[PDB]
């Protein structure tokens, strides 16, 4: 094969952010988020990002960084139905300003998704950067989604 | 992705699968090829019916499931009246397709009707979801509306399938917004173990709307079961219909509605117990009064014989109404296998007798016993244990329908139930004085020209299986209730 | 996810009104044609309905099983009446229509007393989790797929068994 | 919001196509007002969906399985209407009381 | 308010662990059983009290045990998290009975539940009490 | 909102006909007459009103068609969550396609769809 | 009792003679502990049964804020009632941002109500 | 056309206003209301399909995530309209245009209907604009034209049929009925019933 996936930035300077989706992905309209693009045909195959006021200067004010998580993943970003598990947790820092990026699986009784969430806290604001893919496709895309949920970033508005 | 789980889960239901591979087949074949043959239609009626309780017994001994995600429930209770279901059906085929081919009609479409309703039927039993519980009956009650109009000529038929099919519409959706009633408030709950949970998690367990759930539920089951003033469709459709059809809907109709109302008065509607306990004490005593006093002024056999289900069915509800404790579904059980053996017997005399002879009309079974002692001496017996008579099926079925009565003190309904047993026997009693009439002038000429031709003929050893039974499993009601007792 | 309050609920009466008119037109018509077509109304009313609730595709659904049904029936009806009858114009009022207004009356009446009883909204505030959606489905319909899919397999086959069978029945039954 | 008003239609609905069922002197209306009850149902169980089942939507799918087999009962009768008129050509039913 | 009188003898006291999200609990009996499992129809015993100890529901007033899926928040967040464990909270085990103290928050809230006919069956914010006692897990056919 | 604009395109599409009957009615002129009023039939005066009454063997499609309309409607969700599961809801509709084929083909030996 | 809230919505909103001052300013209390409650099913975007709630509570508000007008004294009854417009309008909001849902504005929205409401309680005492 | 206007680019205009102006008739043997109500149900059907045609990727009015099937709900309302007024009319043409109508799209609304159902698998979404861009991945080859001759066929066929445009012109064919259902319509009735057909 020659050169791996290409990959396209989407910077919001209004809203202080940027992060890079494959060029392969078309953009639509999540419901209530800020950005998404997802691809043309696949499921279950999209990033996202909505961001929630907060008075934190950085993440590391929300406490220990695997007690949070678990309760984010546990109370916010799983339906009660869902089974959830983390498989890696991750911190990244840059310009100061720390990412925590994390893999969960999202186990419901009709069907198993996969995500590499990111959340930040800058501006104000709280984002939550959200890689999705199916479960039965997520070994051969989790690194072409990675580059993704490692390509978040967040500057001053 | 895996097909497994639902592999694993379509294994549950095989006797089910097996019903449907044989109707598929009978349909492709019909199709297929232009000319008809009756011993294939014979063989793959059979086959399909005799290889479900093959593989039925084989998964008797298996642990109690859930399957498809709370839609099906397998355990000792419905797996019996699954069997009895397969039983109806297996005895009710050898009725169809002698009677259905004497009319000169197509009979591929019989058989599919018969093994679909026998297929909702079966599904009915175990329906551990409230969609299930619908859709199921539907299986059952649209076929039964293709049946029992079937003769598509006669101009009873007609009437009887506008009746049937305009009260099955009145009910069967009054049952529906019961079970809308029922699925509001209690928090978007369907599974029959998960809404008495939800009715506390909302805490409306004593709201006025469960109630009217309640009522609408049991009024919908009603009129399957025919208890009560629920029964009138039943006497018009069981005298303008063909009487193969009827007999089934006479025994496979009550055993999947039995079964319905004993899983959805127990599992789902246990904290109102002392509402539908009194509702179905009213609808068996009606039934009782109001099917053995008409019974008594009838000039047709079916219709009687319509009377006769309705005042039975009677019996059958006081073992909802004992509840668990005192024995009570096990009484239900081994007076139903009974109630088969006798409505199938005393239906294959009947079609035997009207195919030979052309009439329903009772006047005309004078004398039989003179042209054909066989045939009389069948149907006395079918007819004795039906009244409850000592040495046959129905005696002993009644006191262990009454000896559980009485054990959980329902005096009242044990009384009515006696009352009306021994007005039971005017009737059942009538047909077998016609039957020993040798005046010459009262013989109608239906019966003079009578031929018994010397063959055997398929209903012959149908209702050998039949006789011989509600008289020697006399003896045989302890290894009986040792089989329904043990489920719970 | 709803329209404004007013509109909503100034869209509810209305379409309550538009469904009351067809319900009456349906069972106050001799000719059948003229009740089927007030059916029609109260088809439509409905399908508005669901789209006012959340049902994008229940009302879809409605609206094309119910129109085919709709123009089945005003076929066999012109087919098996006798003529065109617009004189015949509201069948006459007897005794026997009378009382069974008073048993509906009062059959509606238990029915708005329970309604008019039971607060509603306080069943909603208590089922919280039955409400949480799974954020991946950001399509109804997709969530209708899944939960038909895989929640209801039994039902899903028992209807194709019993739509294969009533088409058999159908066939046989009015065939000449 | 006044959502529990689309209740009260329900109801009516369901006691207007009860009242239809009874006085009908034509069974293609008395099939017309088996459609209407069904549809009561099904709104009932739509408005009910609506209201706590935003999840899972076991009353939507309730509804798709009603319409389904008021559809089938649909093709049943007039099919039964079919054989009727063929055999009588009437279609009165209060005036078939042969069976009685 | 509307409470149906129902006479039951009270339960042995405890000391409370409480926990991060309010609720309190303690181990009356230690199951020797399987523990609750996720996704799974389970029967258990429960007498649920008010504040000032009045008994407002009990599953002995209906005879037999209750059965509810458990894990997948079918029932309050109070008792899920008491029976099926998680959040500092050890799942319970079969013949397992524990005393559970609901706060409000994980009950019904500010808003009254049951309400109809001018009177409501919860009212709002209440602490509710729960003597739960696992009595095993859901089979289709009893001994 | 995605559906609010579908209220107001249906409310305005409801309009549009009720304007065009209100200018028609504004606009053209009535001159009404008995022999305007009466049924066009060619010419010739129309005999006993319309009314045909056709064969129930040439209108026999329409009960396969009110079946087929819900089959149609049922394999849509199956498609919309084909992605999203596997190869089980394959299997899953593959009865239901084969099933709708058994009925086209019954419906085709027996002679109802003939005309 | 309850005295409201135990019955269909429709009938106490048509059918019932209306609150006293004295139960107005508890269903105000009320109403601020349920608008403090759904902050968690706002966060996990549960957008039908928050506009559900922002509905049912407005139509609450709309006569309670009315007639608890007699409770406030004269000497703050014209800020009270600013206060009860400045509630109004951001609920106003919050509805513009549960119905065409976003994540960040009714967020804003809601804080912005749960301050306004906080306000109105401190008027009412 | 040549005269009405420079090219005739006027004439359908001047048609318009013609029929705004011609003297609306109304059948004194048949019924008024179902005659007023059949080509508007006809017309509001078939328009309410234009809610979900994308000229972009969002120049649409309303990108419903139902899209196609709600195109298909709401396109099988007409023949009822029409066949209401081939009852309204009080004529025997009519009537026979009715019910061919009502048998027309009885037969073609099933292929229209799996055709739309196969493109829709295809793309795992029901919507128009995700069906364009599913097609817009792989360019000029990405077109489901290509993909799905026999769907393709089938639909333009079925689309034809439902346009009753001809060889589908039965329930309004001139030689056979004067003219359909049209027979009795005269003034805006018409014109309406002949903007329908166009925008459909
Ligand atoms: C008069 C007829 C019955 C005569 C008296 C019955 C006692 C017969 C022998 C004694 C006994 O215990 O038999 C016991 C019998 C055996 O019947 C059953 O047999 C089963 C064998 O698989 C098991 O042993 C059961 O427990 C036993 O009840 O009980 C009866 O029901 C007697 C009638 C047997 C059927 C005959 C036809
Ligand atoms: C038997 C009943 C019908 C068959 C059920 C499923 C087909 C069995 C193979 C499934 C595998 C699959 O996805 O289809 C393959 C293509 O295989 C076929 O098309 C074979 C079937 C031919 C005809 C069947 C369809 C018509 C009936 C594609 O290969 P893959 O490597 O992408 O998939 C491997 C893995 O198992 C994915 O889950
Ligand atoms: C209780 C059992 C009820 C079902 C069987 C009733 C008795 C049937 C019988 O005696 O056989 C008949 C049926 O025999 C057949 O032809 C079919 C073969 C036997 C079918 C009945 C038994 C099937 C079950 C046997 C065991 C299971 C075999 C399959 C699994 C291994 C005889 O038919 P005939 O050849 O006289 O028919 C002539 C025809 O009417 C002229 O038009
Ligand atoms: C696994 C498939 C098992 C098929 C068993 C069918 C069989 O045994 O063949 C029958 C059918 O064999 C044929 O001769 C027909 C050709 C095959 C038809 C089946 C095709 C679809 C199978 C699914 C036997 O015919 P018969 O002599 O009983 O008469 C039946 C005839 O069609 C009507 O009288
Ligand atoms: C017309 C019916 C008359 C009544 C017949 C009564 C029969 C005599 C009494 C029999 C009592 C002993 C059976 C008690 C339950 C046995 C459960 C069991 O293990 O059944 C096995 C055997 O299955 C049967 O034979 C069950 C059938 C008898 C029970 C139901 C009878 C019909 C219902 C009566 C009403 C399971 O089948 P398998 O092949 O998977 O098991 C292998 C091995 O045998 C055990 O591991
Ligand atoms: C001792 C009680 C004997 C009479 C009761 C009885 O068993 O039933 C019948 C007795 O049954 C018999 O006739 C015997 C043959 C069947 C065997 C039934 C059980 C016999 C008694 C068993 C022990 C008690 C009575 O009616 P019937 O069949 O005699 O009626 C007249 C008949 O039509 C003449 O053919
Ligand atoms: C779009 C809905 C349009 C509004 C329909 C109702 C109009 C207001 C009520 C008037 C009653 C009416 O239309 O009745 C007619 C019947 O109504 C209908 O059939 C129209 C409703 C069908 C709507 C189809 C929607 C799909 C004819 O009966 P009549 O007694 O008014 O007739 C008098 C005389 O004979 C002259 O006609
Ligand atoms: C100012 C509006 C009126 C107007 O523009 O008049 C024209 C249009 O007005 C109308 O006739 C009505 C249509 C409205 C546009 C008529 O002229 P015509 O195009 O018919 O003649 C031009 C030339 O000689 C032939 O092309
Ligand atoms: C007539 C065919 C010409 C092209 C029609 C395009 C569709 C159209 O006119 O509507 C869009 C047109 O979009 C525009 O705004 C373009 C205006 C100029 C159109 C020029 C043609 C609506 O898109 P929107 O996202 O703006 O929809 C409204 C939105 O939800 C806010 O209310
Ligand atoms: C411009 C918008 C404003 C601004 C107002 C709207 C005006 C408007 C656009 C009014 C209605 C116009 C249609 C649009 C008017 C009727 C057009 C049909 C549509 C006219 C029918 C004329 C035939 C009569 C047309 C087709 C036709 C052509 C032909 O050559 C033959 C042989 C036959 C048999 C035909 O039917």
């Amino acid at each position: 094969k020659e050169t791996p996936e290409r990959y396209t930035a989407f910077v919001d300077k209004a809203d202080g952010y940027s992060y890079v989706y494959p060029s392969d992905w078309r953009e639509f309209d999540f419901r209530a988020h800020d950005s998404a693009f997802k691809d043309r045909y696949l499921q279950l195959q999209n990033v996202r990002l909505s961001f929630i006021p907060t008075d934190k200067n950085d993440v590391h004010d929300l406490g220990p960084m695997e007690d949070v998580i678990q309760t984010l993943v546990k109370n916010i970003l799983a339906a009660p139905n869902q089974m959830t598990d983390i498989r890696e947790i991750q911190e990244r820092s840059v310009d100061g300003k720390n990412y925590w990026t994390f893999e969960y699986n999202l186990t419901s009784p009709n069907f198993s998704v996969t995500h590499f969430t990111t959340l930040a806290i800058a501006n104000g604001r709280y984002y939550t950067l959200t890689v999705s893919a199916n479960e039965r496709r997520w070994k051969r895309y989790r690194n072409k989604l990675k580059v993704v949920a490692d390509s978040f970033k967040v500057f001053e508005i | 992705k895996a097909f497994h789980l639902l592999l694993f889960d379509g294994s549950l239901i095989f006797p089910e699968c097996i019903l449907i591979f044989g109707l598929i087949l009978l349909l492709m074949i019909d199709s297929t090829s232009d000319q008809k043959d009756i011993p294939w239609l014979y063989f793959i009626s059979s086959t399909s019916l005799v290889m479900s309780i093959t593989a039925l017994l084989f998964r008797w001994r298996e642990e109690p499931m859930i399957s498809f995600s709370g839609n099906f429930q397998t355990n000792n209770f419905n797996e019996i009246f699954q069997f009895l279901i397969l039983l109806c059906s297996t005895l009710c085929i050898p009725l169809s397709v002698e009677y259905i081919e004497c009319t000169e009609m197509a009979l591929t479409e019989f058989l599919l009707f018969i093994l679909t309703a026998t297929l909702g039927g079966m599904f009915l039993c175990g329906a551990n979801d409230l969609i299930t519980i619908f859709v199921a009956p539907e299986c059952f009650s649209l076929c039964s509306y293709l049946l029992s109009g079937y003769t598509k000529k006669d101009v009873r038929s007609n009437e009887a399938t506008t009746k049937y099919l305009l009260m099955g519409g009145a009910s069967s959706s009054i049952l529906v917004h019961g079970f809308s009633w029922l699925y509001g408030s209690s928090g978007g709950e369907i599974e029959l173990q998960e809404i008495v949970n939800g009715l506390i998690n909302t805490q409306m367990y004593n709201s006025p709307g469960i109630s009217i759930a309640l009522i609408f539920i049991t009024v919908g089951i009603g009129f399957k079961l025919s208890p009560a003033p629920s029964h009138q469709w039943t006497p018009d459709v069981y005298e303008g219909s063909p009487t193969p059809v009827v007999a089934f809907l006479s025994v496979t109709s009550k055993v999947a509605a039995s079964a319905s109302a004993t899983r959805i008065f127990d599992i789902p509607f246990y904290f109102s117990s002392n509402e539908w306990h009194l509702l179905l004490e009213i609808l068996a005593i009606l039934s009782m009064i109001l099917g053995n006093l008409i019974a008594i002024t009838q000039t047709s056999m079916k219709r009687m014989l319509a009377y006769s289900s309705i005042g039975q069915i009677g019996y059958v509800i006081i073992g909802i109404i004992v509840g668990d404790s005192n024995d009570g579904y096990a009484s239900m059980i081994t007076y139903m296998l009974f109630y088969i053996s006798m409505n199938l017997g005393t239906f294959a005399c009947i079609v035997l007798f009207g195919l030979r002879t052309g009439t329903d009309n009772i006047r005309d079974y004078a004398g039989l016993y003179t042209k054909d002692p066989f045939l009389a001496l069948s149907l006395a017996l079918c007819l004795l244990s039906l009244g409850g008579l000592p040495p046959l099926a129905g005696f002993f079925g009644k006191i262990y329908l009454f000896w559980c009565g009485w054990q959980a003190g329902l005096y009242f309904l044990v009384l009515i139930g006696l009352l009306t047993s021994v007005l039971s026997i005017y009737y059942y009693l009538k047909i077998i004085k016609l039957l020993m009439t040798g005046r010459n002038q009262e013989i109608t000429p239906h019966v003079r020209n009578y031929r018994r031709s010397p063959l055997r003929s398929k209903n012959s050893i149908e209702f050998s299986m039949i006789v011989c039974v509600i008289a020697s499993t006399i003896p045989g009601i302890s290894m009986n209730p040792i089989i329904t007792i043990a489920q719970d | 996810m709803d329209l404004p309050g007013p509109i909503h609920d100034f869209l509810l009466v209305f379409l309550g009104s538009g469904l009351i008119l067809g319900a009456l037109g349906v069972v106050l018509f001799t000719n059948p044609i003229f009740s089927a077509f007030s059916l029609g109304l109260v088809l439509v009313c409905i399908s508005l309905f669901y789209i006012l609730a959340n049902s994008h595709f229940v009302a879809s659904a409605q609206l094309l099983i119910y129109v085919g049904a709709i123009n089945v029936l005003i076929i066999f009806s012109v087919m098996f009446m006798s003529g065109p009858e617009y004189d015949k114009k509201f069948q006459l009022w007897t005794v026997g229509d009378g009382v069974t207004s008073l048993v509906c009356i009062s059959l509606f009446v238990s029915l708005i007393s329970t309604i008019l009883n039971t607060s509603w909204y306080g069943i909603i505030w208590t089922t919280k989790s039955n409400q949480i959606l799974e954020q991946d489905l950001i399509n109804a319909s997709q969530q209708i797929g899944i939960h038909l899919s895989t929640d209801f397999f039994l039902p899903f086959e028992l209807i194709s068994i019993i739509l294969l069978v009533s088409l058999i029945g159908a066939i046989a039954v009015a065939r000449q | 919001m006044i959502l529990e008003h689309v209740l009260v239609l329900s109801a009516f609905l369901f006691s207007i196509g009860i009242y239809g069922l009874v006085t009908s002197r034509n069974l293609v209306r008395a099939l017309m007002c088996l459609e209407l009850i069904l549809n009561a149902v099904n709104l009932n169980f739509v408005t009910f969906s609506d209201f706590f089942d935003s999840r899972q939507l076991k009353g939507n799918i309730f509804s798709i399985f009603v319409i389904a087999i008021a559809a089938a009962e649909a093709a049943i009768g007039p099919a039964i209407v079919s054989s009727i008129y063929r055999n009588r050509k009437s279609i009165r039913i209060n005036q078939s009381n042969l069976l009685n | 308010l509307r409470v149906e009188y129902y006479a039951t003898t009270a339960e042995p006291s405890c000391e409370l662990n409480l926990v991060r999200s309010g609720l309190g609990y303690c181990d009356l009996v230690v199951g020797s059983g399987v523990p609750a499992p996720y996704n799974t129809l389970i029967n258990v015993h429960y007498t649920a009290r008010f504040s000032d100890e009045t008994v407002f529901d009990s599953s002995y007033k209906r005879g037999r045990p209750l059965t509810m899926r458990i894990g997948v928040g079918k029932v309050i967040k109070g008792l899920d998290q008491g029976i099926f464990g998680g959040d500092g909270v050890p799942p319970m085990q079969v013949g397992g009975k524990r005393k559970l103290r609901i706060p409000p928050h994980l009950g019904y809230g500010p808003e009254p539940a049951g309400c109809f006919s001018g009177d409501c069956n919860v009212p709002a914010n209440a602490t509710l009490l729960y003597d739960v006692t696992f009595m095993g897990v859901y089979s289709g056919n009893r001994a | 909102y995605e559906y609010d604009i579908f209220w107001a395109f249906l409310i305005i599409s409801s309009v549009i006909p009720i304007l065009a009957f209100l200018f028609s009615g504004i606009l053209a002129p009535i001159s009404k007459g008995p022999e305007k009023l009466s049924s066009y039939e060619s010419g010739i005066e129309p005999m006993g009103d319309a009314w045909l009454q056709f064969r129930i063997r040439y209108y026999m499609f329409a009960l396969v068609f009110v079946v087929f309309d819900v089959e149609t409607v049922f394999l849509y969700p199956w498609a919309m969550s084909f992605d999203i599961l596997g190869v089980s809801v394959f299997i899953e509709a593959l009865i239901f396609v084969l099933i709708l084929i058994v009925g086209l083909v019954y419906a085709w030996r027996k002679g109802a769809l003939e005309w | 009792e309850f005295k409201w809230g135990t019955r269909s919505f429709i009938w106490e909103r048509f059918f019932e003679p209306g609150l006293s001052p004295e139960d107005a300013v508890s269903r105000i209390k009320n109403t601020a502990e349920g608008l403090h409650s759904l902050r968690h099913m706002l966060e996990t975007m549960s957008w039908r049964y928050v506009i559900f709630y922002i509905r049912l509570k407005q139509a609450y508000l709309k006569q309670d804020m009315k007639s608890a007008m007699i409770m406030v004294p004269e000497g703050r009854r014209d800020d009270y009632s600013n206060a009860a417009n400045e509630l109004v309008d951001n609920m106003a909001e919050f509805d513009y941002y549960v119905r065409t849902p976003k994540v960040y504005e009714s967020y804003v929205s809601y804080e912005k109500t749960l301050k306004s409401i906080d306000n109105l309680l401190g008027f009412l005492a | 056309p040549e005269y009405a206007g420079p090219l005739g680019i006027l004439q359908a205009l001047a048609d318009g206003t013609k029929l705004l102006f011609k003297e609306n008739l109304l059948p004194s043997r048949g019924d008024t209301y179902l005659f007023s109500i059949g080509p508007s149900i006809a017309v509001i059907s078939i328009l309410l399909g234009y809610l979900i045609i994308p000229f972009g990727s969002r120049l649409v009015l309303a990108d419903l995530s139902i899209g196609v099937f709600l195109w298909i709900a709401v396109s099988s309302i007409a023949p009822i309209g029409l066949l209401m007024s081939g009852y309204g009319s009080n004529n025997k043409y009519s009537f026979l245009g009715g019910l061919r109508a009502a048998a027309q799209s009885i037969s073609y609304e099933i292929p229209l209907t799996l055709c739309v159902l196969s493109i829709s698998l295809l793309s795992n979404s029901s919507s128009t604009v995700d069906i364009v861009e599913a097609q817009s991945k792989y360019g000029f080859w990405g077109w489901n034209l290509w993909r799905q001759p026999i769907g393709f066929i089938v639909f333009i066929i079925s689309s034809l049929a439902e346009c009753e445009r001809l060889p589908f012109d039965l329930p309004e064919a001139e030689e056979e009925l004067v003219a359909g259902y049209q027979t009795e319509y005269s003034g805006i009735k018409f014109g309406l019933f002949y903007v329908a057909s166009y925008l459909n």
